[PDB]
């Protein structure tokens, strides 16, 4: 029923609230100037950067600093999804493997909000640091973002904000069809669920936009082959620049992935 | 495992 629906959706954007300390709406405002004094220091070549740092190779911190930021990331999305009505009585295993499926393209989705065609918002909104700069990366390190920009940018077009989003990251995680699932029907039911509430969502926030609900299942898929793309660079750094390795809790969920 | 921890923490 419809007001059920709603009550869904309301949970879903409340334990986005608490789940999540950096929203779409913040960073946008951050990101258009309609916040205060505080602009962000923008890092756009190597000087930029150590004047930023401030307040190994470049490519390699960078590295570092964006899987770290990960692991927090992982946490709070973790956090997110135990607030999906169901989900904490699901099978712990298919919980491990949702998540473990999941966790990335709920990170690129989240990264999108904090991108523009320019650059991405870093250290919580208080850098910038610009597309080309990213771009200026030796490869493989240079290939990182710039699908990534591709993406945000025609995802953000959609206008989406953080009620939207919260439905949508749920609907994400609550896939049945992960490899690995012990229990597929009990996830489909509640995904199942939350795609109802997702499109009555859209209808009710977006009464105008045109197959909003068609071209947001679109971006799901999409998701999917960013995070294949980015595993494969993973490989070959894993592969060809073994001198370094990612934080234990990025391992268990790479491990056996794709 | 860390993913189990984190799953199940109250
Ligand atoms: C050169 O190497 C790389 C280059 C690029 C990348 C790509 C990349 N992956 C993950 C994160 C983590 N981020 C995800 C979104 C997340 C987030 C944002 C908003 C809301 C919630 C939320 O998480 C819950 C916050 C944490 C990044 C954060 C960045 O800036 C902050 C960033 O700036 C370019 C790039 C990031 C990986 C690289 O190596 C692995």
């Amino acid at each position: 029923e419809s007001a059920d629906l709603r009550a869904l959706a309301k949970h879903l954007y409340d334990s986005y609230i608490k789940s999540f300390p950096l929203t779409k709406a913040k960073a946008r405002a951050i990101l258009t100037g309609k916040t205060t004094d505080k602009s962000p220091f923008v890092i756009y070549d190597m000087n930029s950067l150590m004047m930023g740092e401030d307040k190994k190779e470049v490519a390699i911190r960078i590295f570092q600093g964006c899987q770290f930021r990960s692991v927090e990331a992982v946490q709070e999305i973790t956090e997110y999804a135990k607030s999906i009505p169901g989900f904490v009585n699901l099978d712990l295993n298919d919980q491990v493997t949702l998540l473990k499926y999941g966790v990335h393209e709920i990170i690129y989705t989240m990264l999108a909000s904090l991108m523009n065609k320019d650059g991405v918002l870093i250290s919580e909104g208080q850098g910038f640091m610009t597309r080309e700069f990213l771009k200026s990366l030796r490869k493989p390190f240079g290939d990182f973002m710039e699908p990534k920009f591709e993406f945000a940018v025609k995802f953000n077009a959609l206008e989406l904000d953080d009620s939207d989003l919260a439905i949508f990251i749920a609907v994400i995680i609550l896939s049945g069809d992960r490899p690995g699932l012990l229990n597929v029907k009990p996830i489909e039911d509640i995904q199942d669920n939350l795609l109802q509430a997702l499109e009555l969502q859209l209808k009710l926030n977006h009464p105008e936009s045109s197959q909003l609900f068609a071209k947001l299942l679109q971006k799901m898929t999409d998701l999917r082959q960013i995070v294949t793309e980015h595993v494969q660079l993973l490989q070959v750094i894993k592969k060809t620049e073994t001198d370094m390795s990612l934080h234990p809790l990025l391992q268990e969920i790479y491990k056996d992935l794709y | 495992h860390k993913l189990v921890q984190l799953l199940t923490t109250t």
